[PDB]
């Protein structure tokens, strides 16, 4: 917050004004400032982006955020909604095909307000909630019931509203209850399949990789022999028994958990061990959000 | 996340949680009365009082919703609502009435000390869909002859007292009684508890019943369960009877219904910090045991009609059992839980023998 | 918090408590008066003798409530309050009359000395409300004829003396005995204490009873219970029959009432203190203790009905005892207290036999 | 931390101190003058941040 | 204070949130009443419960500044441990914690 | 007024004592000091018990009190008790036939 | 106090600087050490009880020693005192009892 202060000495109206005061004020670190145009400059250089919010920008935003996925950087960036009051006569779906569709984003509509001053796109809202949450407990879990401070929504949305927009996409409207106020709902991505929903198991996956690949940098060029293929084994689930005892990957047996598997004829035969390809498989089991929580009475 | 080497502080986050008692009682009462000042015209206002009700409102002289609310306090205390409306056909705050009880968290009870007929009937009409959704509602309702009322035809939770009950005034006046029966419930819950069904309890403050009834007409009316008010010659007036409406051996009784619906409504008020949680299995046990010590503590006071045994409970949230691996996909969570209740003891029967 | 070397001085502070006994006795009255100064008019007065009340008020003529008060200190003595109000139907200081009752701590005793039915029956029903949250109020009334009134239906703190005394005056002018009755409680306290029930104490200064009831009637009137004033020819008249209203074997007697009624204001009022500490060990058994040697005390003294054992109390505080750990995150205590009071004895029985 | 009359300005930098998890105890101020008490329990209790 | 609150009004502001009234008795007066904090978890009220930790850890943080860079072994592991429960002892007999064993 | 005059002649008096080592010597001379002015005391009727062990206590030492860590820190804590006086402001009397 | 007792004990060891390393001359000098510091714990300097738990002066070989520093010609004098604290910030802590 220092040198933002020094550079920016008067208190704006402008969008991004309110976004990164917003930021700042629930925690926050280092954080960058790219014009529209040179998003897909940015991200292949400075190799630590993991979000792209939008502060009140839309048209093109969406080819700069799809762009980078193209080549497969590994990101999630998250999006803002229409602009005010849909009047829920009709039309679901007439809202909603100007996002572009994709496992990585979402919307929050309702455009909170930000009492003291002008309004804040609901991107930095959404943002604000993650970090508050990693620092916390986790990554594993959504940014969810953890409540925000000094932003009050515009509307009052309802409480069926977000039931026929829970669907299909995942409108993720921001309300406020009793007692504990002005906190994000709906923790849901922008397809409904049953392996990729549910935004905490999107960034588990996302954020458990961006680490092996930054590690095994420095073993490329190493003798595929079987010295090598007993040590990255006994070294990748010494770090997945660290995650599973905090609680981010469910399962007991913890065979049962993950599975780490390399060797000479289970896979890379003898004819691709020949061209130099050392190819690998592991898989986990992750957690889901408990969105829905149903109980039956009886008699016994 | 550790750079500078130093030291770190940090500490463990968990929503764990436990579930402690409301109380069954403070209902609102949806009569007409005249507001003093025009913000008070169609919103719901907490009453503490006798006391604060003289000052919002007024007592006028021609005229019966002052008389019945007073002795709503003369027979239990607690605060109460009131909701005043105009007039009976006035469709707008009614269908207004029911997106304003949600928003108070607390409701209960429900009633209408109001006369005659067709103002009752269209209220008793107008949230009669509120009752099925499973909040936690539970209202009161009057007869106007020997039969049931027929805006509410079959349901779990009704009751109907029959026999109307007058008061002296400055020629006595009738009076509903689904006004002061609604104060008789804010005395068993306090010493004696829910599961306890409000019958000895002694109608405090009245002169006479209006019809007077007799054992061989209570025999018909017992069945097609509606209460009654009786009269007795030692101790006065009493209520009778504490059967609700529809007859299946599931729901029978007043207080084995009523147990049900206090039970459900703190475990999920207390549930609602923890709905976003992963569904790993040390969240499982967390629930599972702040479960089993609310149902143990109501246990052990004479509540549940289970023996020495531990069987009145069998809350399970496992994964092998009760769930299973492709209802996690769609996020959801299965809460199996079964008390035992306790039932009233009429009917008692002797059969003296020689040997 | 010690920088320079110096030396520092510090004490232990320590709410550590004990409990002391006050009187049961110095009612209000409800009855209407006359006063002098107009700030005199709605507000509590305290009255200590009959000196200063012949200062602040008059005596008039026309006229029973200067008649009905001088005949409370011939009794006993003691001070007394007293609310003047001047029309049965002003609901607004009725109203506005039990939320002044509370902001004086003492009061016990209520009554009202007014002759006719209709002021008396409005003033019971005013604060008939204030007798069920569990404060200790304990208040009298007088019978119109042969059966109890019907402004207080069935409660465990009401006492019924059924005939009314006349007295003479320059025709001899009836008085509902309710205003000297409460000074003959203030005899039997003072030498004797609460545990003793008044009725072998002779009523000081009064020609004869309105309606002269003898003993064939006497075994109607003494179920249902309702006290009488009785006629001997040796000792003149005296008060007969100690028993309460409603008829369960927990509290037939008015002393039982009256025991646990006083013993629970002493050690409320002194737990008030201590109401905010933190709840570990070492203040459990502080408390624990100072209830014990409350009980000691009042023990040795001829109050509590058990032998020369100890079973006479079994205050416990503990945490794996009459607690446990999920009640304290909600911050509680629990005292589980009892004790084993003394009824009076009535129906003796000699059962001669030869051998 | 506490606040002498000033409400606006002071919760934004109470909460900016937190977000950095300096392990500090604030303290707030209440509504300025009498609660009628006829309704609304919630409404006076969105300005201060939870 | 400027005003006489209630005693009931204490009660609907008790729930949720923590309004903490100052409220003067007899005997005793103008004294504050009610101690508790913003929301309503059972971890995280009572402020004497919260005061707590935020002062047992920021003297164990002050001192151990001086212990970092230290070879991370067998005697450094046995005197930490030593050295943090003598603290918690002399604060259990204090009653500050309560728990017997 | 007898614990606000008991307490600031021994605070005048030992500020003549600090910077002294502590040791055996000291935890016995301060100990044997303070109860022979409670001696002096007793006697007057100022503070009411028999057996004058049971009137106050004075204990100081090594481990009943200010344990080894925080005598590395130079603390030396003590702690006395006594039992004072009480006007006898309501005095009540019992007849009887024995 | 640690100060003053290294300098009197290195200063008369300097004699015996080059002796032979046998057991005779370990008994001596462990002794000449022992009634050093007892004479020092009698007049109130050493903070023990009165136990003898001040000083545990030791040179045999087995202990603090071994075989192939003999070698390389050295002795090792393991010793330690328990010094006394300057009584600063003295704390009454009246009760009632």
């Amino acid at each position: 917050w220092a040198e933002f202060t020094v550079e920016y000495p008067t208190p704006l109206e402008d969008a991004f004004y309110t976004s990164l005061s917003l930021w700042f004020m629930h925690g926050g670190g280092k954080c960058y400032l790219v014009n529209e145009a040179n998003i897909a400059d940015a991200v292949a250089q400075y190799d630590d982006i993991t979000l792209i919010v939008a502060a009140g920008t839309d048209t093109t935003t969406y080819t700069a955020f799809t762009t980078v996925v193209g080549q497969g950087y590994r990101i999630f960036g998250l999006f803002d909604g229409p602009k005010e009051k849909i009047a829920g006569t009709a039309k679901p779906d007439e809202v909603m095909e100007e996002y572009p569709t994709s496992p990585f984003g979402a919307v929050f509509y309702p455009w909170g307000t930000l009492a003291s001053g002008a309004a804040v796109p609901p991107s930095a809202i959404a943002a604000a909630s993650i970090t508050q949450t990693d620092r916390t407990r986790g990554v594993w879990k959504a940014p969810a019931n953890q409540a925000v401070n000094g932003v009050t929504p515009a509307f009052a949305v309802s409480d069926d509203f977000q039931g026929k927009y829970n669907q299909g996409k995942a409108l993720n409207m921001i309300r406020t209850f009793s007692g504990q106020g002005t906190v994000v709902w709906g923790a849901r991505t922008l397809e409904d399949s049953d392996n990729w929903r549910y935004i905490p198991v999107r960034r588990l996956f996302n954020a458990v990789e961006r680490d092996i690949q930054k590690s095994l940098n420095k073993l490329v060029f190493e003798p595929n022999s079987q010295p090598t293929w007993q040590r990255v084994k006994a070294a990748v689930d010494s770090y997945l028994h660290s995650l599973w005892q905090q609680g981010a990957l469910a399962g007991n047996t913890p065979a049962d958990a993950w599975f780490v598997q390399v060797g000479k004829d289970l896979t890379m035969t003898q004819e691709e061990i020949n061209q130099g390809k050392m190819i690998i498989k592991i898989g986990l089991a992750a957690v889901r959000p408990a969105e829905f929580i149903i109980l039956q009475f009886s008699q016994d | 996340v550790t750079s500078v080497p130093g030291v770190y502080i940090e500490e463990d986050a968990s929503p764990a949680m436990s579930v402690s008692a409301s109380a069954t009682a403070v209902p609102l009462f949806v009569a007409r009365f005249t507001p003093l000042k025009p913000e008070l015209a169609g919103v719901i206002t907490r009453i503490g009082s006798w006391l604060d009700y003289t000052i919002l409102f007024d007592s006028n002289v021609p005229p019966t919703a002052s008389v019945a609310l007073r002795l709503y306090f003369q027979n239990g205390g607690g605060p109460c609502y009131l909701y005043p409306l105009e007039k009976a056909d006035d469709n707008g705050p009614l269908a207004a009435l029911p997106d304003l009880i949600d928003e108070v968290g607390e409701i209960t009870l429900l009633a209408s000390p109001d006369p005659d007929e067709t103002y009752r009937t269209a209220v008793y009409g107008a949230l009669a869909a509120s009752l099925d959704q499973h909040k936690g509602y539970f209202l009161l309702a009057d007869s106007v002859n020997g039969d049931a009322p027929s805006a509410v035809g079959g349901s779990a939770q009704v009751a109907v007292y029959y026999p109307n009950v007058e008061v002296p005034h400055t020629a006595p006046l009738s009076l509903p009684p689904s006004a002061l029966i609604a104060g008789v419930y804010g005395k068993t819950d306090g010493e004696r508890g829910v599961w306890k069904a409000p019958a000895n309890v002694v109608l405090n403050g009245v002169s006479d019943v209006s019809v007077r009834v007799t054992n061989e007409q209570q025999a018909e009316l017992n069945p097609k369960g509606i209460n009654v008010i009786r009269h007795f010659s030692d101790r006065g007036l009493v209520v009778w009877g504490s059967r609700t409406q529809k007859d299946d051996d599931d729901w029978r009784y007043i207080p084995v219904r009523r147990l049900f619906d206090a039970a459900e409504r703190d475990i999920k008020k207390a549930l609602q910090p923890m709905v976003f949680e992963p569904n790993s299995q040390l969240t499982w046990k967390r629930v599972q045991t702040a479960i089993d010590n609310y149902l143990y503590r109501l246990w052990q006071q004479g509540a549940l009609a289970g023996n020495k045994a531990e069987e009145a409970y069998f809350v399970r949230v496992g994964k092998g059992i009760t769930m299973t691996q492709d209802e996690i996909n769609q996020g959801k969570m299965i809460i199996q839980v079964g008390m035992a209740a306790v039932r009233p003891a009429e009917f008692i029967i002797l059969k003296f023998t020689q040997d």
